[PDB]
């Protein structure tokens, strides 16, 4: 099919393809056949695995949180006791997927979530309880749960999923951005104010995901850890940028740590060392 | 040469005229009609008194003062003692009907006031006692006198805070129901044509009120300097496409 | 037996899924449909009907007066009322529009705001309604207001003025939940000339304000409302 | 969209009505009113 | 496809579209193009998510109840001991779905139920029992269970479902109203009586759902909590009304609490405040 | 009921699989696409653009 | 192996469902039908036959 | 589809459908339209739920 | 409605008979009796 | 490839774009530059 290199022989002309001027801002498509004698070879390659659809198309962990099943008697702040918990939806908490997404400026896609819940009984327990988890999506404007047993968990309009601990939850969500694409970066503010926040933290008000355990308490305490995975599908990306070099310090902002190790390796020897 | 302002309505041997109306409303854009075979269930051949019951009946005038809260009537209840229509209501097991409601209120170009005139289908009232108290039959069957929203509560009766529509919803959204306003500076009358609205082809006309009519002052009444601080409000209702079914002995109702 | 592989998610109960399920009452014959007027197919149908706005929500408790906007005689260029345009909160929160809007996360489109004069027929007045698109503060005087979208209303035979609040935004959708980035701007009303009453007239004059959506309107991402609870 | 069950109640959601006529609520007046013409003539 | 706004320019005519008379009871379809100069824009929107089929088309919790597995020896009233329990079918017990349904006067649809049962062993237990739940529908006129082991649970004609605790039960039910639609409100009584009940409580005699645990008792006591979810499908709605403003106090009636907080927010300042 | 036999692997979550899944937001209508310059389809497109090499990384 | 997702309700026994099931007696040949008078197809057929009412249930 | 009751009016004949003799052992198919004035109505019902297949089918 | 099993007993419910003739029970008389005519002539 | 679900978001991955045009990044110059010809003429 496609040729990787054409057959090219000796050369002696005034057409010098290897002499350019990089200050123009262009990367002239020079080939090996332009500076050496080559033979014919074929690609036998389409580059399907480097398509943005494939690059962002696999599940990556985007959040880990914890909730627990125990007696709620006396507990004043259920949220703090972790009788139920929150997740202010965002994809820049765990760095692996974040660096990939931030290889672009604007990004548009549907999301496929997979939520894994694992039980743990650190203290004395006679058996492993069979708990059912309820993950409810709380869009901005919806009433937030205050107690693991609010009226809010009725979830009449909020979408929510019920699944066994140890099992996995799965569903997809359409592209919910308010604009035509999501912003990986935002050089702006919410309004013209002297103190207001800067960055995409201003655009990322996606709401929360409330997690709880439907079962009443058992004699012992059970610790359920929840892991949320995200896979993008039907991907579109715009304006590629320089890859993240320094470590992250916060969700949403480009801030980097003070006093960080150099990122570029230093030669063990000369600039002439191999 | 014609205008929404001037109108005539003739039903039976009764005719009302108005020279200061604001069009007229036909609930959900549907004119009343008789019950078609395809929708019928009751096998009894119905009775259609026509002109003897489909005519205008005028209720006692209410008095709008600077402190009125509003009034609420219920149909067919409000006409239970009105000529042959009323008689048919009690002598039959079933019946259905539509109406033409005409609320009247005139003042001068110096007065100011704005009445909301609305028709609410299935207006299930609430008990002022809260909890799970019911509202006794008598209190939702006031007859032509209707319910006065500025009167005090009474044991077994409904709550009457104009603000919560007697049912736990806000006054301001009453406009989602077929309505009209009588704004003294524009209006003189309000007219609403009501088609039969129910989840059954025909029903009991005594144990169930299909709609309630409310006349609520929104912008309070104000009269010119030194004038009588009140205006009368009159309600005239005419049934239409009335059908009665299952005739038997006369019904006896609570009190 | 057909070889299968169960995928993650198996067994889950997604309150939003839409699948088939066996009928617990096989062969049951439901009651025939009969005609019932007033059928509703889409919530976007009903939010186009306007309802009263409790603009004057300055009272100690809820009351009919909350819907009455006071207008004063012989006042000139002064402000009549003002409000931001977070339709999912403030004065709008209890209105049919606000109530329905709160059942969704996103909104877009144009709003229909109208005012109906109730003062005596022999009185006169000229007011000016103004919409101030996001980016600047709510106008502090008529001049400031008049510089943006506005309507000069002449009270007369036709009792109601209808000022549309044209969809003015960069991002094509705003949040129903009050959010700064997606703020909609401000709405204000002022005296263009003044309110004039006729002889023998001293009573207070009021305005009734309504809010509804234009066919322009759109709502997305259904969610629970903060307008009800128990537990 | 193959119906595995015998009864109608078993089938899934109906899909968009695609009717959308607000006029029976926004304009339930007897005499037609044209936008632009005097509301009260 | 559909235009959201047509292009409209300057205007100077005797046709004043923005001057109306709201006392007629109509909401004239005025557009932005009627009061300002506009450009052309398209909808790119169908409003599919606001269709009543979608609005009432998702599962909402409509009831929570409890039953338990324990020794029945000596217990006189099985129902009270919760050896088995009842649910007088109704959809106005939990307010979230109720407010939605009550946005309309008449409503017709098929129902898809999903019943979740979760176990709990508050006291000392050596293991988590593997209990099977039996939910039997008891239509008005059918004999009610008196003991968790009546002949009634034979359920020869009553439909009933058997499922494991921790698992979920699912099935749909056709529109069972006696009339052409269900009433969300009813300004009437059962008959012309001075003391009889008022409201839809008169029309809502849908029967009960009896729940029990088929297993005999174990050494310990197990508490099973049952949650019933309802999703409407093939929806039809009539006569829209004002939304519920005040809190509910009872199943079926419109009653509201005495001395309730105001529902309308009070301005922090003027009527001129932004 | 169609007779089936579940194969090994059933229940697993392979971060790399690519199957269908129910939408949690049925009937939601995403925002219209508008034109945005600089669209990238494949990473092989961008590695053809050259960047500076820190050859003298002797600091 | 065909990828599948089990829906809620899986495993339940709804006394009212109407599905297929394997026969425990394969190849069994049931006895031939013979004519028998008085066949009933619907209960609505028989309630049209009247029976005596114990009106005087005063004993 | 099927009619539940036909339209029937006044009657004055020698054909008396409501006078029978139950000692014959028969239940004459008398209808409301045989003793009262009726209007037309339809069944909108097949009686599928009372079929013996359904009755013993659960 | 694909039958996965070999035997007839395996198939699901039969579906409405749609016969419905009550006369063999309501009118099992030898001499036909016409509604309206003298039961005993 | 039978879509079991009603919404588009439910469907699986899109499959290779097969567009692959790097020039908008490698050669975003106003005046076309031919390989072999003087970069700066
Ligand atoms: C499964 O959990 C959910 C997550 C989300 C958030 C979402 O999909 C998203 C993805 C990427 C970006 C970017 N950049 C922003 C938001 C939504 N949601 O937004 O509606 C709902 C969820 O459960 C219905
Ligand atoms: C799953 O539990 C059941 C529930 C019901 C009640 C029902 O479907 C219903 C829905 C809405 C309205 C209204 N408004 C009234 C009744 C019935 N049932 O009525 O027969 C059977 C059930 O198990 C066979």
């Amino acid at each position: 099919q496609t040729v990787a290199s054409i057959s090219s022989g000796p050369k002696h002309t005034q057409k010098v393809p290897i002499l350019t001027a990089n200050e123009t801002g262009a990367t002239m498509p020079v080939l090996p056949s332009d500076s050496i004698e080559t033979r014919t070879t074929y690609m036998h390659f389409n580059g399907s695995e480097t398509d943005v659809e494939c690059f962002l198309g696999r599940a990556a962990c985007v959040h880990v949180t914890e909730i627990q099943n125990k007696d709620a008697t006396g507990i004043d702040n259920h949220r703090e006791a972790k009788l139920f918990n929150d997740w202010k939806i965002n994809l820049s908490s765990l760095v692996q997927l974040r660096k990939k997404l931030e290889l672009f400026t604007y990004v548009r896609f549907d999301s496929e979530y997979t939520i894994l819940a694992t039980a743990s009984q650190p203290d004395s327990a006679n058996y492993s309880s069979n708990l059912v988890v309820q993950a409810m999506y709380v869009p901005p404007g919806a009433p937030n749960p205050k107690e693991w047993d609010d009226y809010t968990w009725q979830s009449a309009s909020n979408p929510s999923v019920f699944f066994k601990v140890g099992d996995t939850s799965r569903f997809s969500v359409p592209y919910v951005g308010l604009a035509s694409a999501y912003n990986c970066f935002y050089d702006g503010y919410s309004h013209d104010d002297a103190e207001t926040q800067y960055g995409i933290t201003v655009l990322n008000h996606m709401g929360s995901m409330a997690f709880r355990i439907v079962n009443e308490h058992d004699e012992h305490k059970t610790l359920v850890k929840i892991r949320v995975y995200h896979r993008a599908k039907h991907v579109e990306a715009w304006i590629p940028r320089a890859p993240r070099a320094l470590p992250y310090t916060s969700i949403g902002r480009t801030n980097y740590p003070k006093n960080t190790e150099p990122v570029i390796k230093k030669r063990k020897g000369d600039i002439k060392s191999y | 040469g014609y205008s929404d302002r001037v109108q005539q309505i003739t039903l039976g041997n009764s005719t009302i005229t108005t020279q200061e109306a604001a069009n007229a409303v036909v609930c959900y854009a549907e004119w009343p009609e008789y019950l078609p075979d395809v929708d019928a269930s009751d096998v009894n051949k119905t009775s259609k008194p026509d002109t003897s019951v489909c005519r205008f009946y005028t209720l006692d005038s209410k008095t709008w003062t600077t402190g009125s809260k509003g009034w609420c009537w219920k149909l067919p209840d409000a006409l239970k003692d009105m000529g042959v229509f009323g008689q048919n209501m009690f002598f039959h097991s079933l019946g259905r009907s539509g109406y033409t409601v005409h609320v009247q209120c005139n003042a001068t170009k110096f007065h100011s006031g704005c009445l909301l005139v609305v028709v609410i289908p299935e207006h299930q009232l609430a008990s002022h006692e809260g909890g799970n108290v019911s509202v006794k039959y008598t209190f939702t069957h006031p007859g032509e006198r209707g319910i006065d929203l500025s009167s005090a509560n009474e044991v077994g009766g409904p709550v009457k805070d104009v603000i919560y529509n007697m049912n736990g919803t806000l006054l301001g959204n009453l406009l989602i129901f077929p309505h009209q306003f009588i704004n003294l500076r524009t209006n003189n009358t309000a007219t609403i044509v009501i088609p039969y609205i129910n989840s059954v082809p025909i029903d009991s006309m005594t144990r169930h009120n299909n709609v309630s009519l409310m006349v609520i002052p929104i912008a309070p009444l104000t009269v010119p300097t030194g004038a009588t601080p009140s205006l009368p409000i009159t309600v005239t209702i005419a049934p239409m496409c009335t059908e009665f079914s299952g005739i038997r002995s006369k019904s006896i109702v609570p009190q | 037996g057909l070889p299968t592989t169960t995928l993650p998610g198996s067994g889950q109960f997604l309150t939003t899924d839409d699948r088939q399920s066996p009928s617990a009452l096989p062969n049951y014959e439901p009651t025939p449909r009969i005609h019932i007027p007033g059928k509703v197919h889409n919530l976007l149908e009903i939010i186009q009907v306007d309802t009263l706005i409790p603009m004057n929500n300055t009272h100690t408790k809820d009351e009919v007066n909350s819907y009455l906007i006071p207008l004063n005689a012989n006042r000139q260029n002064e402000q009549v009322f003002g409000t931001n345009l977070f339709i999912g909160d403030g004065v709008f929160k209890t209105t049919l529009l606000g109530e329905i809007v709160q059942y969704y996360t996103h909104w877009s489109g144009s709003l229909r705001f109208s005012l109906m004069y109730t003062g005596p027929a022999l009185s006169s007045a000229k007011l000016i309604l103004a919409y101030t698109p996001p980016g600047a503060r709510g106008p502090q005087d008529r001049r400031e207001a008049m510089l943006g979208t506005h309507v000069v209303w002449d009270i007369g035979l036709q009792s109601t003025i209808v000022m549309t609040i044209p969809w003015t935004s960069g991002v094509q959708f705003r949040y129903t939940d009050p959010d700064t980035y997606t703020s909609a701007g401000f709405l204000s009303c002022w005296y263009q000339t003044s309110l004039i009453l006729p002889p023998e007239t001293t009573g207070q004059v009021y305005l009734l304000s309504f809010i509804s959506a234009c066919p322009d309107f759109k709502l997305r991402l259904m969610k629970d409302t903060q307008t009800i609870s128990q537990t | 969209v193959i119906n595995y069950y015998k009864d109608a109640a078993s089938t899934s959601s109906a899909g968009q009505s695609l009717s959308m006529d607000p006029s029976k609520f926004t304009e339930p007046v007897k005499d037609l009113m044209l936008k632009g013409a005097p509301a009260l003539n």
